[PDB]
């Protein structure tokens, strides 16, 4: 099985560090999940040898907690024991921060995977075992000024695309920010009027749910509903992604997600890769019940407008990025 | 109030 | 101590 | 696969203890083996849940030298990192002895294993990853009085059974001991110079290799020769074992194993299992080439024979057990 | 001279 | 100290 599968696509990236000494490890910062895990020393798969692997015993600020975890992001499950000991992320250092130590096969294709592990943002409902989350524990250990962060992707060239704990930067966007209630805690999951094309209501008529991920690449709903999208916009099948003739692209109509009210243009150029080819930026997806069925607003959606998660109120905040 | 920046790429 | 901004 | 299955028949059991505070567990001393070994907390297999596991974090004393490992005993291999700490065995404790501590799938039949791992007391070039065995460090750090130890397996109940490191008890064996030379340093390899049934050479006439192996159960040999060695004595397949008719004990032949000119005889009550119903305590085992073929002396023959290991002089003491 | 007994069952 | 045995 490949666990990791829908985390091995085009994703940003961060550093983090764990125990004393630090270890350093590359981590995605996952709005879709809540635990924090990272390779074991004692993974022996061929696909682990190529990471960091957190080795216990180097680390004299390490414990253990006693318990095992086992974590599943839909294509299979990922085990190991639950740690103890101190994270550091980029001027804040969380004691005593329980975290995932992995030792199960990962999958093939992790073995060139640009990342050791990933750093759940979402809610503590949706952290395996009861694990508290980083943010959380942030909160709960007064490190952050207002319980919220935000994320700022860039498009060019990625260079000034960041993370914020604590608050956000008035720089990354235009006018203000529009919030939106989270609707279920556990992701942040929240509520959609309707989905348009060519300005005209085509999904989601009648409202449906979504949730704002980072640690998904593109923007997914329903497999049905994304055919239906994809040919709408005039995307095609290939080897197994969506392409568009580039040419076209100033012909092809705009996708807009009403949230809250709101509208949330993405012209063609903004759900676009140009990873010399032109692909799409919509892919299907589907998660099910009673979870699912969910739309995603993951990195492509996030590009074109910041994001401000705030705990403190339990919204959402968006608008035009800079 | 501080902002605790981390670059991602 | 000063006080934080 | 099932790694281990040569392990989980008939064997006996001690104890040692590893880490500060000491942590338990129940090995079987193999001198058909070099490594010592244990499941680690970081085993996750259902197998291993019924284990004592050991757990670093828990000891002061444990350091990692860097290198994981893999052993094989034949039937699959067995992998994880290594470690070191102390290692205790009833009144003697070895200072940084390293061992394994297993994570991959041990094989569901471990689940009801009555052991936990396994220690090797064989030579060094049997020892995976170039681990110096617990009697070479025992022997470096000048812990026993003589480069030796012997092994007393009671056939009665096996309450007096008793491994002894540094010497031998003479109240264990009547007679002299019979000095055998080691011909291979890896195994306690010896030579035979013919096999009898009956009191007439049937088997090795022109002398063949074998192993006293105390990690072994019954006596096994090339699956072959030992199926002609079965229906010789009068033994006959059944589920997947050899029984022979309890009441025709008597008059049944000897098994005669010559080593170094000297006979050891096995009455057909010696060579045959009690556990309501008989069976035979021979079984094959095809060794493959370069190592194999081999004949293996187990506990059927050590509990009739007190067996002395002598790394000074590089040979193996037998005499007739009391 | 010692020696170091360990049981076995 | 006394010499072992």
């Amino acid at each position: 099985k490949e666990p990791l599968i829908n985390y091995l696509d085009m994703e940003y990236f961060g550093t983090i560090s764990i125990g004393s000494p630090p270890q350093n490890f590359t981590v995605i910062f996952d709005t879709g999940s809540s635990n924090l895990w990272v390779p074991s020393v004692y993974c022996t798969s061929p696909a682990c040898k190529t990471h960091s692997r957190f080795q216990p015993s180097q680390s004299s600020t390490y414990s253990q907690p006693g318990q095992s975890f086992s974590i599943q992001y839909g294509t299979g499950s990922l085990s190991g024991i639950i740690g103890a000991d101190q994270v550091s992320v980029e001027g804040l250092t969380v004691v005593g921060q329980q975290f995932g130590e992995s030792v199960t096969e990962p999958g093939q294709t992790f073995v060139d995977a640009e990342f050791d592990g990933i750093l759940g943002l979402g809610y503590p409902s949706l952290a395996v075992g009861g694990v508290t989350p980083v943010f959380d524990n942030m909160m709960a250990q007064n490190l952050v000024d207002l319980p919220m962060f935000s994320v700022y992707m860039s498009s060019n060239p990625g260079a000034g695309s960041e993370l914020i704990f604590g608050g956000y930067d008035h720089s990354h966007f235009s006018g203000s920010l529009n919030w939106v209630p989270v609707t279920k805690q556990a992701y942040w999951q929240i509520a959609l009027d309707n989905i348009q094309v060519g300005g005209t209501v085509m999904f989601c008529s009648e409202g449906c749910q979504a949730i704002v991920d980072t640690g998904t690449s593109l923007i997914t709903g329903p497999s049905d509903k994304i055919k239906q999208l994809q040919n709408a916009i005039g995307a095609a099948p290939v080897d197994g992604e969506y392409a568009v003739e580039c040419a076209n692209l100033n012909v092809m109509p705009d996708v807009t997600f009403t949230i809250n009210g709101v509208p949330y243009t993405l012209s063609p150029t903004a759900y676009t890769l140009l990873d010399q080819f032109c692909s799409s930026g919509f892919q299907g997806l589907d998660i099910h019940p009673p979870a699912g069925p969910l739309w995603i607003l993951g990195d492509v959606f996030i590009r074109q407008f910041y994001s401000v998660f705030d705990r403190g109120n339990n919204r959402v905040g968006l608008a035009p990025a800079v | 109030g501080s902002l605790h920046r981390v670059p991602l790429r | 101590p000063a006080m934080a901004m």
